[PDB]
């Protein structure tokens, strides 16, 4: 009797779920770096002007 | 060119030329190297 029978008159199927996550993700990153230059330089250079002048 | 005319009066009228011509030719001539090394 009562309405509950038109449930079991056309199958009804209730479906429940609850899916609850936790995630904790911790990273440590360290880093060095060593750098050296070392460089040369040399120039030479050599002139000549020749000024002849008449008046 | 330059030329100057002076004169006095109260006659001893004085008249000047001079002639300037010059040239100056010149050639210079460089040279440069560098060498580098890192």
């Amino acid at each position: 009797y009562g309405s509950d029978m038109y449930k079991y008159i056309e199958q009804v199927t209730d479906t429940q779920s609850q899916d609850l996550g936790k995630a904790i993700e911790n990273a440590i990153e360290q880093g060095q770096t060593k750098d050296r230059q070392q460089d040369k330089g040399h120039e030479e250079y050599k002139d000549y002007e020749d000024t002849i002048t008449k008046s | 060119f330059d030329d100057n005319r002076t004169a006095e009066s109260t006659d001893t009228n004085t008249i000047s030329r001079d002639k300037n011509t010059s040239e100056t030719v010149s050639e210079k001539t460089g040279t440069k190297d560098n060498t580098f090394d890192s």
